[PDB]
RNA sequence: CGCGAAGAACCUUACCUGGUCUUGACAUCCACGGAAGUUUUCAGAGAUGAGAAUGUGCCUUCGGGAACCGUGAGACAGGUGCUGCAUGGCUGUCGUCAGCUCGUGUUGUGAAAUGUUGGGUUAAGUCCCGCAACGAGCGCAACCCUUAUCCUUUGUUGCCAGCGGUCCGGCCGGGAACUCAAAGGAGACUGCCAGUGAUAAACUGGAGGAAGGUGGGGAUGACGUCAAGUCAUCAUGGCCCUUACGACCAGGGCUACACACGUGCUACAAUGGCGCAUACAAAGAGAAGCGACCUCGCGAGAGCAAGCGGACCUCAUAAAGUGCGUCGUAGUCCGGAUUGGAGUCUGCAACUCGACUCCAUGAAGUCGGAAUCGCUAGUAAUCGUGGAUCAGAAUGCCACGGUG
């Protein structure tokens, strides 16, 4: 908005761990505004995690998550016809929320059981760096190199 | 754009009820019914006796109208003579028995009942519109209106296309709610069909 | 709406006071009642030859004043259209605009 | 339906009904009771229900008992 | 001694009583994990109790009305502290900076005609 | 024995005049008055479309208040039951009295 | 384009078919006859047409008059007939956008201009400073309702902290603390601190505070714009019909269906479906009404019958939630359309055409082309609850809280 510069709301860190981190992507998960379920749904696929790679649950997460984070992205751009992709150098809060919503529209996508398997595996994944939210890390530094002609 | 009617919201503010009567949910409808009677009746007679405003009230069984009016000789007649041949008809159209009651107006120029039924009254004999207007604004003004707008509309000195001249004078400030904003309204019967009337007149506020 | 609109709604309150209001309410439960007669009803073959208007089910709502079929409220028995001129003026007690 | 506490007749074709089984089969009924439950005693008789305009003929057959009248006087012309 | 607050929020009103003297949440005559089966809501009520201290240092005796779940929670919280104000007094500072004492003033939007809800207008058609 | 009056009406100033009658016209012949204990307030909503032909969103919402009232007479004198049957008050207040 | 219509089975009803009436279904005036009313009667689809009884309310310078009904001829009635491009009233719209004007002065032959522009600033023609302008008005803002903290008063039908007793139920002594109820007050004003700024208006930050810079929400719609909408709410000038375009009735229709569009609801499923237990709301309504308890029914419901004009009783078990079991990616224990059978209730009457129940049946649909809509926080999303209209008929409309 034009004139409205503003703050941003307190979110509550998570009851089990104290992490402020993980709280948002509970929200990022809940669908409805359940975030009980979305609570049982994570908290379950850390289990899973966490077990199946070597132990801390916290640092689990932040593995993975630090894979997926971008660097650069594109912000298309009109000259006078023609469209210009530039790269821009991304901020540090929006590194974690577009690595956030990447995991799950990746694991929103697959094909197991539960939620709480598809999210499990699409964090083992990333934390060794295949599937497909890497894939879109990836399909995205291309474009910030192919356009870095434009900065 | 339209206004809200400035009587409306004002009531309980500044502005106080013309019904003021308790019911529960049987016997509302039915004194609704005959409060409108009781009023469409009372306009019908007393229309050459300058009547602003009828308030009702209702304690007990029964029925209480006053009567607000620039003309009390005329309602009361002689020796009431007619107060008391209004009560008779009235307490029929109620059912109850009835209890009128008189007020003067002291001044006819301030009441925008009156103030219309004036101008409407000098339409109906083909007077010209603007004159017409006119006086009243000025009328108003002397007597200590703070301020007073009159609104006229429709077919005016007998035109083919309808128009609404209309004429301020002083202040009239309708988003004030504590402002006292007397308002009314009147329809002209003429040979060129309706011509309607408003008329708002501040008189200070609070 | 019309005179004769008006009149009918004179006319079908004038004979469902006089009878059903008594005399088919007898015959609502003579048609009823399960534990007293199942053969000797005769009454669902008179309930019919009661006139017509008899049923309150036949009684629209006007309002009292416009006569206006649709946008009835029972509490005021008037027209949402005449409800608003009236409670302007002042003519209904208590009632305001409100806000919350 | 009606539930199981009547079903239903008019008077008017109940008594007229009556008459033309106790007296001989005849010249068909005109009703406009479309509303009317088809008896038993009804059967084999022309009946000529009131479709909006014109009274048309059915004959009651014994399959026609429970049906009302008004199921064999269509009202809407279509193509 | 009984230390008293209210508390408030969305449509609850919970109303809560501290007893010196040990680890115990009472809550409607029910156990705090019997009340509340969700985790969320727990580690909300306790919250001043942390920046605050208790293990074991005063009971609470509480009741609560109306709203729901996370509604009764945050009333709940914000009448401990108000009761932790009127004891103590000088621990205003910590907690007015984790912002308990700050009444939440959030009702639910009225719903306004014209709209399906109270800002979700209907879907507009140009054409 | 107890008689209890519950007023009610539509204008909150007229209702409690019409209340600090009755309780001064009890203590003063010979009783020991409770209240006047204000119960809660009956508020209507009738929604209205507002033009005479089409424009559903154009509305006006009204509303009337009830406001209502109880005071309890737990000592009746015989004066005290004739001293309030006897009272007149305005025109929008409804009394009651149940025995 | 879920718009009039806050609810077309009959009614409604304005439309069609057929059957009827002509000073009339509705009102006033005069004339003459009868107190009003009651009660069955056979025709007829019904409107309608042909029969037994019954008082006399009331005063009578007693004629009859008044309540009310039929008959009689004309003044008339009647018209949801035409014109919203003859009108009033009411409404939409640009738009809660910050604008729109006037008086007196001045400039200009004049239309006009200035003010109202400029420099700052504000949500704002908001405020300050300037300047041939000085002032004023309608608007903005405030004054109103609601919500957010506290105080005072007042405690039943609401409340239960500290006291005793218990059928473990605020239920019964009692208590007036607390929640809550609804009256009356306090509180927030850039008021205080620092810095920025032409020492101005203001702005950025800070403190205390329940709330901070119009704290959130509503109501409030300037001059005007579109010959915008409505003669079918009502009113109304003119034109028109007057044994019919008026009026009464029964049946039908407004529900039709090769199609096209709008607005919604339910879906396509494991963030899920089904089964069993279990928690936490708000706001409403109710006497030709809401209807408990107990009994009958698989169920919709039925029978009996307290209470309640209602902080007392009833509608009325909130549902998402939570725990435990189960289904395993399948057109399926996803989905419920459609059709058959059998019922229930409202209603003179559910064929045309009501809702709800039970058994059976189990379409399309596996997230939707071009395009396109809503939303900035208790919002969107999702979950239930109530109301008006209403005999019955809500996926609509208006309102309420939950999670978020």
């Amino acid at each position: 908005p034009r004139r409205r510069v503003i703050g941003q709301r307190k979110i509550l860190p998570d009851p089990k761990f104290g992490s402020e981190l993980l709280a948002k992507f509970v929200n990022i998960l809940m669908v409805d505004g359940k975030k009980s379920t979305a609570e049982s749904i994570v908290y379950s696929a850390l289990e899973t995690l966490a077990q199946r790679s070597g132990k801390s649950e916290l640092e689990a997460f932040e593995v993975a998550l630090e894979n997926v984070r971008p660097t650069v992205e594109v912000k298309s751009r009109r000259v006078g016809g023609s469209t210009y992709q530039v790269p821009v150098e991304v901020r540090p809060v929006r590194r974690n929320a577009l690595a956030m919503r990447w995991i799950v529209e990746a694991a929103r996508k697959r094909g197991d059981k539960s939620m709480a398997l598809r999210l499990a595996n699409e964090l083992s994944d990333a934390a060794e760096n295949k599937g497909t939210a890497v894939k879109k890390r990836e399909d995205v530094h291309r474009m910030a190199e192919a356009n870095k002609a434009f900065a | 754009g339209q206004k809200v009617h400035p009587n409306g919201i004002r009531l309980g503010i500044v502005k106080p009820w013309n019904s003021t009567w308790f019911a529960n949910t049987k016997e509302f409808a039915d004194n609704l019914d005959s409060d409108f009677k009781v009023r469409q009746y009372l306009t019908k007679e007393l229309a050459k006796a300058s009547v602003s405003r009828i308030v009702i009230e209702r304690p007990a069984k029964s029925i209480r109208v006053t009567i607000h009016t620039a003309r009390p000789g005329i309602v009361i007649g002689k020796k009431g003579e007619d107060v008391e041949k209004l009560r008779k008809v009235v307490a029929d159209i109620a059912g109850v028995p009835a209890q009128i009651n008189i007020a003067e107006v002291r001044k006819p120029e301030l009441d925008a009942k009156l103030v219309a039924d004036s101008i409407t009254s000098q339409l109906e004999r083909r007077v010209m519109f603007r004159r017409a207007m006119k006086r009243a604004v000025q009328n108003a003004m002397r007597l200590g209106a703070k301020g007073i707008k009159v609104e006229v509309s429709g077919r005016l000195g007998g035109a083919e296309i309808a128009r609404t001249e209309w004429y301020r004078e002083g202040r009239v400030p309708l988003h004030t709610l504590r402002a006292d904003i007397d308002y009314n309204t009147s329809e002209a019967h003429t040979t060129y069909g309706v011509i309607g009337v408003k008329v708002w007149i501040f008189k200070g506020e609070i | 709406a019309k005179q004769s609109m008006k009149a009918r709604e004179v006319k079908r309150v004038a004979l469902a006071d006089k009878y059903f209001a008594k005399r088919a309410e007898l015959k609502a439960i003579i048609s009823d009642v399960n534990a007293s007669d199942e053969d000797r009803w005769n009454a669902v073959l008179k309930l019919q030859t009661l006139p017509r208007d008899s049923s309150p089910s036949r009684q629209r709502n006007r309002c009292r004043q416009t006569g206006r079929p649709h946008g009835f409220l029972r509490k005021f028995g008037l027209s949402r259209i005449k409800v608003r001129e009236a409670a302007m003026r002042g003519e209904i007690p208590g009632l305001k605009k409100a806000s919350w | 339906r009606s539930l199981k506490k009547g079903p239903f007749i008019d008077l008017h074709l109940l008594k007229k009904v009556e008459k033309a089984v106790e007296s001989g089969d005849k010249k068909p009924l005109r009703t406009w009771s479309r509303r009317s439950t088809i008896f038993p005693n009804m059967i084999g008789l022309t009946i000529a229900v009131h479709n909006g305009r014109q009274h048309v003929p059915v004959f009651v057959t014994d399959e026609m008992v429970g049906h009302k009248l008004g199921e064999f006087a269509p009202t809407r012309t279509y193509r | 001694n009984q230390y008293y607050g209210t508390g408030r929020r969305k449509s609850s009103a919970a109303r809560v009583f501290i007893k010196p003297g040990n680890g115990k949440i009472v809550i409607n005559q029910r156990s705090l994990e019997q009340y509340f089966g969700r985790e969320t809501a727990r580690m909300v009520v306790r919250q001043p109790l942390e920046l605050v201290d208790m293990v074991e240092k005063l009971d609470l005796y509480i009741t609560v009305k109306g709203g729901g779940i996370s509604g009764q929670a945050g009333a709940i919280r914000h009448g401990i502290t108000r009761a932790l104000m009127e004891y103590d007094e000088s621990l205003r500072s910590e907690l007015r900076k984790a912002g308990f004492v700050t009444r939440d003033a959030r009702q639910v939007e009225r719903k306004k005609v014209g709209l399906r809800k109270a800002r979700r207008r209907p879907q507009f058609s140009k054409r | 024995q107890r008689i209890r009056i519950r007023l009610k009406a539509f204008d909150h100033r007229l209702i409690d005049q019409a209340t600090a009658e009755i309780v001064e016209t009890a203590k003063r012949t010979g009783a020991q008055v409770r209240g006047p204990i204000p119960l809660p307030t009956r508020k209507e909503r009738f929604t209205v479309l507002i033009s005479p032909h089409v424009n559903k969103d154009a509305r006006d919402q009204y509303e009337i208040r009830t406001h209502l009232r109880l005071v309890d007479i737990v000592e009746p004198t015989e004066k005290t039951v004739d001293a309030l049957m006897r009272l007149d008050l305005a025109a929008g207040v409804d009394v009651q009295i149940s025995l």
